[PDB]
RNA sequence: ACCGUGAGGGAAAGGUGAAAAGAACCUCGAACAGAGGAGUGCAAUAGACCCUGAACCCGUCUGCCUACAAGCGGUAGGAGCGCCAGGUGUGACUGCGUGCCUUUUGCAUAAUGAACCUACGAGUUACUGUUUGUGGCAAGGUUAAUUGUUA
RNA sequence: UACCGAUGGAGUGAGGGCAUGGGUGCUAAGGUCCAUGUCCGAGAGGAGAAGAAUCCGGACCACCGGCUAAGGUCCCGAAA
RNA sequence: UAUAUCGGUAGGGGAGCAUUCCAGCGACGUAGAAGGGAAAAGGGCGACUUUUUCUGGAGUUUCUGGAAAAGCAAA
């Protein structure tokens, strides 16, 4: 059984014990519990439920493993030729690692 | 003691290699490399015949280098080599120091002449 | 404080401006002089009263 | 690190689902049929379509000499080519192509609707065109596709 | 005093030249050529980070179109029906279901087939 | 040194090792030409051009790719193969993409400029004004040249 | 929402295209001289095959989320 | 805390990194310094910084303040 759930503005297909990376959740610590409503589809191993105003009464419960994980460094470069304008910066996206414990 | 240990390791490693070197041969590395590519990977007695009868000038020095390498193998293995036993397992030609000369050209101009040298390395081994 | 933790008053010392040392500083290339004309040249001086 | 965890899958040579299909050109317009044939060869009818893989079907066209061209295009459409020598431009018609053989006209049309790269050059080799109804492609079991069903 | 930053000046070049490995010919190791090549590549990377979103959306739409035509609809009709019914599943999830979970895609289509 | 009839102009060029202990003797070879050994030495990949030993440039080996393919050579995707536990090499195939500097109303420009690398190379200092940040004293503020003591 | 005083530091004083009102020219010119706006200059992104200033639109960074503009939905090429 | 704002040439303003040397305070080094090769990690962002290993075989460095022969891609 899997579900389609919106976590931090992104729709993910999740199952029990799946170890997601999601957009950073602020003000949590390792081992904390986070609930996620907004389930759009439930596949119960053959039976499919589709929710237009969300699937009612469904949720995904997760545990925070790592509250802050940084992605790979990306170089951000701007240059306009013959104008002398040039700048180079670094960027790292921030994520939270979670583990799915229960799917309702 | 660090450099002594490193040197001892390298000295032990060299005992299992059978090679000879020619250094600062006052001839063109490219022309020498033609001969090297001709004899790379070839059985030693055929290589000696090829170098003896080759039409390149550098083959004469390559032949004596090959004989020296076979002698080094024989000394390090404490026995004489048999027929068809050894083969040219590695050979390389590197460029070496250049002599710079000046040659006059028309209307008062002077041009540079390069007299090049090379190094040759030959490793022999058995066709195992 | 002693000789090991000397500290000037806040805002008392300022770093000097260094031109002609690259694009990121904002002061390289033409080095604050504009493009051409008399005022861009080495040794230009203003004639006083001209 | 790979922080995505929800990725779109690309099909590859092992996981593509290629099939042999047979289409009929009894009374079809040439360009309209060839556009759908190009879609079939490209793989745009597959839910696992992948732009960098040959993922489409092998298409056998039968009754190719019964294709239809509207208007005066049988002789009025002028194809131009060049031999590369001075004064070397040459003219020909779809009629000249069809006289040479239906497969030449069909290949000329389908190429042009295929992508212009190495993948398209390979994909054009999956098209088989026959004048009659007699072709020898047993042991592949091509299924019969109604060309009018595709939209 | 005399100051020459030999080591730092050389280290900057060496750090950048580690990034130009794999390039063709002089563009991998000759420094003025290599540094020229690497910056143009950075402008390309900025542009392509934006273009990647459009490319992946186009791929999803094509896969959804094929699956909808298998089910009997077209992409535009299917998406109009989904929007009218208020289904918020995005094109990435729809394309994933179309490729890998055809029964789920079929149930979604059957929901709005009315 | 070299260049110039001459007046004159005018270079490049430091580093074995603590100590020469600077490699007796053997092997290949006409020959140290050079090397492989042995021996000295902490170390000879410190062996005389000898501390360290970078780049451009030149080779050999191993892995992967490559003989139906067409444009600044990258960038974003992405199989397969190969190494060492989720890292690393390569890159079938696909999308996008006319270097850089300078000068210009405007340059892929068939406008300028550079063979490449390493090293060198261009808003500095003094005095006097002025504005300002920060301070000391304050109806006052400040000494110059110089002098005394010990230095 | 940043207009004036006083003070420290400037650069610019070769402009260009389009629309509108005109002079000049031949009611020629990617011509030339003014005026009023606008854009390029100093501006990336989308459509127009490819185009400095025509049509849409002003780029803090990241995203394999969504809605739209001009313009489009047979294939190359997203969508009837 | 909210709201607003963050394309840029000439050009103005702000805040920093590295380099050589000095003062003060701490430290390291033949049980291996600087330098050279390879690898890994980090930074609102960046200039850059740490760590591991090989080579190397004798010096180097942290923080606070001070002073400049203080940074190259084109002449
Ligand atoms: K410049
Ligand atoms: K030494
Ligand atoms: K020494
Ligand atoms: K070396
Ligand atoms: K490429
Ligand atoms: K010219
Ligand atoms: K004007
Ligand atoms: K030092
Ligand atoms: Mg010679
Ligand atoms: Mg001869
Ligand atoms: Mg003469
Ligand atoms: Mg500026
Ligand atoms: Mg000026
Ligand atoms: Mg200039
Ligand atoms: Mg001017
Ligand atoms: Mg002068
Ligand atoms: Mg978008
Ligand atoms: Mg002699
Ligand atoms: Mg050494
Ligand atoms: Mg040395
Ligand atoms: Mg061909
Ligand atoms: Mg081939
Ligand atoms: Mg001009
Ligand atoms: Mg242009
Ligand atoms: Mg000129
Ligand atoms: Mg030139
Ligand atoms: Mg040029
Ligand atoms: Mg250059
Ligand atoms: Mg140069
Ligand atoms: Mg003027
Ligand atoms: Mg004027
Ligand atoms: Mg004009
Ligand atoms: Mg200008
Ligand atoms: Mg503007
Ligand atoms: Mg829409
Ligand atoms: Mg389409
Ligand atoms: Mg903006
Ligand atoms: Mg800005
Ligand atoms: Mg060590
Ligand atoms: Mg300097
Ligand atoms: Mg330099
Ligand atoms: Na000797
Ligand atoms: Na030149
Ligand atoms: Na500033």
């Amino acid at each position: 059984m899997y579900v389609i759930v919106d976590i931090q503005g992104q729709q993910m297909k999740v199952e029990q014990g799946r170890r997601l990376f999601v957009h950073h959740i602020k003000d949590v610590e390792s081992g904390a519990s986070v609930e996620f409503d907004k389930v759009l589809l439930v596949d119960n191993n053959g039976a499919i439920t589709v929710g237009s105003p969300l699937v009612e009464g469904a949720k995904v419960v997760c545990e925070v493993l790592t509250p802050l994980v940084k992605g790979d460094k990306v170089l951000i470069f701007h240059k306009k030729r013959r104008k002398g304008y040039r700048k180079l910066n670094g960027h790292r996206q921030q994520f939270t690692e979670i583990l799915v414990k229960e799917v309702v | 003691a660090r450099k002594h240990n490193s040197a001892e390791a390298r000295k032990e490693a060299l005992k299992q290699m059978y090679f000879a070197k020619l250094r600062n041969v006052p001839t063109s590395p490219r022309k020498m490399r033609l001969v090297a590519d001709m004899i790379r990977g070839m059985e030693v007695n055929r290589a000696l015949g090829v170098l003896k009868f080759s039409n390149k000038e550098a083959s004469a020095r390559v032949e004596k280098l090959l004989r020296s390498a076979v002698a080094n193998w024989e000394e390090k293995n404490e026995r004489k080599a048999e027929e068809g036993e050894l083969f040219v397992s590695r050979i390389c030609v590197d460029g070496a120091s250049t002599l710079k000369r000046l040659r006059p050209a028309p209307q008062g101009r002077g041009y540079r002449i390069r007299k090049r040298s090379n190094h040759v390395t030959i490793y022999v081994d058995t066709l195992n | 404080m002693n000789l090991s933790s000397l500290k000037p008053a806040e805002g008392a010392v300022k770093s000097r401006k260094r031109i002609g040392r690259g694009p990121g500083s904002g002061l390289g290339g033409t080095s604050t002089r504009g493009h051409k004309g008399a005022k861009s040249r080495s040794g230009y001086s203003k004639k006083i009263g001209f | 690190m790979d922080t995505l965890s929800f990725k779109t899958i690309s099909a590859n040579k092992a996981t593509v689902t290629k099939e042999w299909v047979i289409v009929d050109a009894e009374g079809q317009t040439l360009g309209r049929m060839c556009a759908k044939v190009a879609k079939l060869l490209r793989g745009k009818y597959k839910p696992n379509f992948t732009p960098h893989v040959d993922c489409g079907d092998n298409v056998i066209v039968i009754n190719a000499d019964k294709i239809v061209l509207s208007g005066n295009k049988w002789d009025g459409r002028i194809y131009l080519r060049h031999t590369g020598y001075p004064g070397g431009q040459r003219q020909f018609t779809p009629r000249d192509f069809m006289n040479k053989g239906p497969e030449y006209l069909f290949r000329k049309v389908v190429k042009g609707m295929l992508p212009k790269n190495r993948l398209g050059a390979k994909i054009i080799g999956n098209l088989y065109v026959y004048a009659g109804t007699e072709h020898k492609h047993e042991a592949q079991q091509p299924r019969q596709l109604d060309i009018n069903s595709l939209k | 005093p005399r100051s020459v930053n030999h080591v730092a000046s050389r280290a900057k070049r060496k750090r950048i030249l580690k990034l130009t490995r794999g390039y063709f010919g002089a563009r991998k190791n000759v420094w003025t050529v290599a540094k020229n090549t690497w910056e143009k590549g950075l402008t390309y990377a900025y542009r392509d980070r934006k273009s990647k979103k459009r490319n992946f959306r186009a791929l999803w739409i094509q896969r959804i179109n094929a699956a909808a035509r298998l089910e009997g609809m077209s992409y535009s009709r299917l998406m109009g029906a989904l929007h009218a019914n208020g289904i918020e599943i995005n094109r990435k999830v729809l394309a994933d279901l179309a490729m890998n979970h055809p029964e789920a895609f079929r149930a979604i289509v059957a929901k709005v087939k009315n």
